[PDB]
């Protein structure tokens, strides 16, 4: 695999949200992977509907919390609409797929990554944006401004978010905290440490849409 | 308990100097909001008349975004009345369209 990745620079990630305060990073996360794959396979980048995903996962709380896979099996199973279509509210409110006419795009399945394993994650990330997880409520997490990010944080997960690249000592990690965090959005977070867990846990839970 | 939590909001709670007192808002940090005093620090505006300490508790649930609670545990060290004035916001940012105010008056004789 190459020595450095960076999706944004083949036109596959689209600009840095901003979730606001509802607790919807785990539709977040998952909606960079598919406008990921959708890009990877038709050339096209749109943006797709975080708010159909808070809205519509039956098994997700809303902004009370849910899981990237459960959002990447609702597109796999019922597809998703555009950005557009079905803008964030960041609120729930019902779920309106049903009066936006046909889903915009649907993938073909999830798949999990063998999980507390580096390699094993940068090998899908070469592929595509990886859905991931990680220790983020700490301060200095919070108050991120750059660099690569070696701790502190703990290994017990509470945030999602996607990885569109890598390079020899880090994964570098798409945000959802708008513009003004971290590197314009983004965050390098160190690897290569042995840790298993990866840093802040990185490598505990990681999914990627499966798309033909 | 005699937690102060957001149902106190604006409250005046009578206490003596060097009493801790309890208070617990709920908080979802993974969102980037948390609860600050001005400035965006956890920390006394005036460690003159007030000190604080600051404990995040999650809830123990796997829900990403699932929120849980702040605790600030205050101790008064002067006499008079002290307003603890909290702003749920992006520290980064400062306050925005999403961002609450919670206030707590201390009154020490
Ligand atoms: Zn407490």
């Amino acid at each position: 695999i190459p020595e450095y990745v960076d999706w944004r620079q083949k036109g596959a990630v689209t600009p840095v949200k901003n979730q606001g305060s509802c607790g919807s990073c785990w539709a977040f996360s998952a909606v960079v992977t598919i406008e990921g794959i959708i890009k990877i396979r038709t050339g096209n980048l749109n943006e797709y509907s975080e708010q159909e995903l808070l809205d519509c996962d039956r098994r997700s709380y809303g902004c009370n919390g849910g899981y990237p896979w459960s959002a990447l099996q609702l597109v796999a199973q019922y597809g998703i609409h555009y950005r557009n279509t079905y803008p964030y509210e960041g609120v729930q409110r019902y779920c309106r797929s049903r009066e936006k006419g046909p889903y915009a795009a649907k993938t073909d399945g999830v798949r999990q990554v063998q999980p507390y394993n580096e390699g094993a994650l940068l090998y899908s990330i070469a592929n595509q944006p990886v859905s991931v997880v990680l220790e983020a409520a700490g301060k200095d997490f919070q108050l991120y401004r750059g660099g690569i990010f070696v701790g502190p944080c703990g290994n017990k997960v509470d945030h999602a978010v996607a990885a569109v690249g890598y390079g020899p000592n880090y994964i570098l990690i798409k945000n959802s905290w708008g513009t003004g965090w971290g590197e314009n959005g983004y965050i390098r977070i160190k690897r290569g440490t042995g840790n298993s867990y990866g840093v802040c846990g990185l490598y505990t839970s990681s999914f990627y849409p499966v798309k033909n | 308990s005699h937690k102060v939590t957001k149902a106190h909001n604006g409250a005046t709670l009578t206490v003596a100097v060097g009493e801790l007192v309890e208070i617990q808002l709920p908080s979802n940090p993974t969102t980037g909001f948390a609860w600050y005093f001005e400035g965006g620090t956890k920390e006394s505006p005036n460690e003159s008349m007030f000190t604080v300490e600051n404990k995040y508790f999650p809830p123990d649930s796997k829900l990403l975004g699932a929120g849980g609670t702040e605790h600030f545990h205050v101790t008064v060290k002067a006499a008079g009345t002290h307003a603890v004035n909290l702003t749920y916001m992006r520290p980064w940012t400062g306050p925005s369209h999403d961002s609450e105010r919670f206030t707590v008056y201390l009154k020490a004789n």
